[PDB]
């Protein structure tokens, strides 16, 4: 069984997007009005899953083949890797990392999705993958294309991949979005600008990456992941 | 003062968590291996308990469109931190509410008792982190039960919590759902009744 | 028929890209090693075609209609509108723009094209449309893809569309292509990079145009095109 | 100085130029109407000729991807700019070479003489504008013809290229294709005999 | 009848102001908790009222004049005039601009307002015009003085004239307040403070235009208000 | 990307804008002209109809200063841009609430059906924008009826709002004040039973 | 984007090139363990050839001083990585061309067949890289013989030069010196019949 050796760094809130950001409409009612609770972290918070005995299917980190129905998706084709690590620099090994997202018109494979771009027979848009020794994951791709939403009149999601890792434990486990380089969506977008300080934002922009990219068939975008930092306990009831 | 790297920001898991996270739920075609609802199997030691609840906005509406995971000990208040299908409990699960089904299930066993860091005992309870769209940064709150009584008046947790009306939000009612033993836990997210959120 | 009344502003063939460029290496031996003989402008340099009687299609400027087989195009559903205007800032009526592109993936619709992102049965990629009074076009595409190519051994042609304008003399006409705002692909590109003046190459950037776009359908790009001064005969043989 | 608009940089027509400009030649269905190598219908005035030419590289190798734009006036020596597929000449007209035909065709009619801006007549002459892959902004050269030797000796444009040798590059020389009159004219982008390229 | 044929740019709510701005304390009992409803631009949104038809009386425009009871008002004689563009700078001909203010004390001629400073005889403080065909609109008033109000304790309204402008539809309709240039209260008061970018509140600040003005008689300030841009529709249900 | 010139900022119409917009609400004297809450003339076509209610601010206080602004279709669903007095029916109308009157009347017709962009049917609505002192930039709603249920079931407008119970604050409830048809449309800008607020 | 860690610039080998790397070519005394041009033992497996040529500048003029390093397979199609004397076969070696011998000279066997990154066969080839005086950056080519015809014509790396003509530079002429099986490879770095480089 897991047991409580380790502390974790506790998080800036202020780093991280607050509850309440009006712009991003349906957060009003979905935000708590009273103070969370600090509690010190025990055993229930310091402990999580460990995903190294699930059964991986061989393409679950390649979107490009987990939909298969007769042929290859419609999309520029990307790889999207990085490394997952924590506050003091360590990489976390044998950690989850969940994606999903749209297809090339920015279109997502879910029934309440009735937007007029259309679906791809040939992708799904799923893809999980658990980080080696080193704290690396790779997954491959299409690039996907930005999507219109109601919030504001006129306002559409910057092209992105959904992110959840799990980390060491349930107190790092984190659900974050990817953008891309360059995109002039990012300054716009009420969910992005939910995080207050811009150098928080930059560290949701994966980068280009051409040393990464396979020559004459498909491009690379580099996407580090830093997760709470890990300490041992020390002092602890004297 | 000493800075360190920072951590990634979080975002909102999005309208459509349920394709990436809970693929039945979503009505796509699974994978061999899900992480879902199902924490006990048949055989399991420990008193079986079904579990069910709705997510309230601050309207009094539902949340059908929520994402669940849940992090709770086995009846010998141990935590299972090897996930794995074939075991015949895991201390994780994912649940969630559709519009199909705007209540989610989850189907464990009671926890047993487990100390904090002092050695104090805590009651038995279930660590819930709450996600879905309108959510920035996922809600961590805890599920306690109203036949322990007697060790939730002594929890250290549940005693930090300064106004005793506000521990109440805490507490899963008994009920009974085909004849099986159950427990309700709604979630307020926000205003009359708001549930409980803690930092750690 | 066409007479000679106008004058052209003479070309500045240090803005323009030079003949020869090395890094773009199909130039070596396409490339006049003679230098161009000045000529003056006559009536053979100072008149050109107009094309205001050309049977023009109902969907000749809409890619996401014009090949149609039984579907829409796969890809971020987009409007490149923009002026076609003179170094005067005179607009230009009733001018031939027309344009080629690649699918969502990179894929040109051309037999020497074997690069392994499908081909979209919906998408043709050619489209054509003479401005209007004011000078202005408009286009409704997909978001063209990027592309490799055997030039270096991990050359990437960042997304483009390319443009052909006719204007009211040969000595205007104009072959360009179209840039998107914030590719990280455009300062590695030896084509793009063929411009030596970094100033040339922001006029090739489309820029994102939220002014523009349809809410909840498609997004839109502003790509404005300058063409020769038109100026008019003074003083000549007294 | 007084500086005005600067004009849009022009960058090559690249290898898939065909796709968007010559259709029937790219093998692509093609659109109602098309502008292509059909300058004279068979019922037009003046002399029926058949032009035909291949366009060499620096080394000698044959350009298969090549564009050409010709301008010229008709056996009147007029220029006509209003471009419709019912008149029986039009102006303007777009060639190929392809990897199927590394031969360029223009069916149109031998061109009438036209006078400069200073009113001194100049030969007959096809003005063409070359875009291929590697050329970055387009070459524009004047197509002569050698029987008309006397009218090219006295061209004001053709005069202006100070060495002889180099005005015979712009020369077409009188073949038979088929037996019919033809005029053969090479172009030579770089280096032995190359081509006279002109800016204006 | 009218007809849909035009599209609005959507409204920048971060460069208006935001419905809660506590420092202005009525806007805390009257701001919605609730997120606006976004909806797309339909009939009832793209039309509005034309006013041409509208009987304006020949000194409607004329606050010197609109009152009269035996003389001419105290103050200083100014002209404020300006131009009514959209974002696109396209003139909007034919609109209604209606105004109101206070006397040269700072009194509103208003039965709730019990302000020490007396009423002036002769002056009423109301105003209309219709912009001609260039969108120029002109009033001739008197400049009015700041005047204190219940919000902090000592707190004072800058110098201003109320403006109300229709534009082609009631997506334009527009309602604000104009400022005088170098008048030290505009940075103190609660009502410009609610307006977050301080460039914004330039926009509502009228400057001196000496040009505009009638020697020894009255000076002029200079007001040009932009409404929301006006685009035709294109490519909309394909 | 591209900046278009900014739209100029919205302020509060304050305390005292009766005054410049509804100077016979205010006690002023009027001008031979004014644009007032009398949108049908008792000759106008269509079911002829009294519109009233109240708006409420936060705390469930009345507002007494309030200015509101109407736009609406004929009884034929067309809009009637061009105002003039003269006119049997105005497409345009303005009302208010004073510290006398807390209740705001308006005398028109009941609207007929209009569609959107797509071609599909909206059910008869009347378009009004609120203005106040404490409003820093105006409040866009919209009012439909009790009786046009089924209508109301179907309009694209009112079923883009996620919540069912919010669609109720846009429907009037229907009266009688006099043997004149009635309807009865309160405005609770904020709290409990907070009317529906668009954006455009 | 991702910014790595720059490669250090190269420079030319200098016209002392020898003295470091051609020990024997240059006329300095050798160590006890040099890297030459014997990669093949007179035991080695596989058809024993005699690799000679010279190596000209852009005016048709003998390079003196060029330095040339090798690497292909063995007669199996394996690469030899672990370089040692004492084996029979070496996938590296070193040659020169000196004032005193302008002709470089390689004793090896023919390299069998190996396959590129997508599985396709490539014909018998020997890596070549060349460095001189005047060669700011070393020039990488292969070298491929004529009796293996079938092979050449169905090369992937053959296949990607354009043109024809350009093939034949890279195709070493078989001929006999001594009763020995020879192949001569001139290099012409610059103008009329320059062999191909490679850039990878
Ligand atoms: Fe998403
Ligand atoms: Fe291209
Ligand atoms: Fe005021
Ligand atoms: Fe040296």
């Amino acid at each position: 069984p897991a047991q409580d050796n380790s502390r974790f760094v506790i998080r800036d809130r202020n780093w991280h997007p607050k509850a309440l950001t009006p712009d991003y409409k349906t957060s009003i009612a979905r935000s708590p009005r009273q103070a969370l609770v600090s509690i010190p972290q025990s055993i229930s918070e310091t402990t999580g899953p460990n995903f190294s005995h699930l059964g991986f299917g061989a393409h679950d980190h390649d979107l490009l083949l987990n939909f298969n129905n007769g042929g290859l998706p419609i999309g520029e084709r990307i790889i999207v890797a990085g490394r997952v690590v924590d506050q003091y620099g360590k990489p976390v090994p044998n950690t989850l990392v969940e994606m999903w997202q749209a297809n090339a018109g920015g279109r997502c494979r879910h029934k309440n999705d009735r937007y007029l771009a259309p679906l791809d027979p040939n992708f799904g848009g799923v893809g999980r993958c658990l980080t080696d020794s080193d704290g690396y994951y790779s997954f491959r791709t299409i690039k996907p294309g930005p999507y219109p939403w109601r919030n504001g009149p006129n306002d559409w999601r910057p092209a992105h991949i959904h992110f959840g890792i799990s980390g060491p434990s349930i107190a790092t486990k984190l659900i974050t979005q990817l953008y891309f380089e360059g995109d002039p969506l990012i300054p716009m977008c009420p969910i992005v600008k939910s995080i207050a300080n811009p150098e928080a934002v930059q560290q949701l922009i994966a980068k280009l990456d051409m040393n990464n990219a396979n020559p004459m068939d498909c491009l690379a975008y580099r996407f580090d992941i830093v997760l709470r930092g890990q300490r041992k306990t020390h002092f602890e009831n004297c | 003062p000493i800075e360190l790297l920072p951590e990634t920001p979080s975002q909102t898991a999005g309208p459509y968590v349920h394709i990436g996270l809970a693929l039945e739920a979503a009505g796509n075609p699974t994978r061999d291996q899900e992480i879902w609802n199902r924490l006990a199997k048949p055989d399991a030691p420990g008193e079986h308990i079904l579990l069910l609840g709705q997510v309230y906005d601050g309207n009094g509406h539902l949340v059908r469109d929520s994402f669940l995971e849940v992090w709770q000990a086995d009846a010998n208040g141990e935590y299972q931190d090897a996930y794995n299908l074939e075991n015949a409990f895991n201390s994780f699960g994912r649940t969630a509410t559709t519009f199909d089904a705007g209540e989610w299930t989850l189907h464990t066993v009671k926890p047993g008792v487990v100390n904090n860091a002092a050695g104090v005992p805590m009651a038995p309870h279930i660590n819930i982190s709450l996600f879905a769209r309108g959510i920035n940064i996922h809600l961590h709150t805890r599920l306690y039960f109203d036949d322990e009584a007697q060790a939730n008046a002594k929890c250290p947790v549940l005693n930090l919590i300064e106004q005793p009306q506000r521990r109440e939000t805490l507490i899963a009612k008994r009920c009974e759902v085909d004849g099986k033993t159950a427990y309700r836990f709604d979630i307020r997210i926000q205003g009359e009744g708001e549930t409980v959120f803690f930092d750690f």
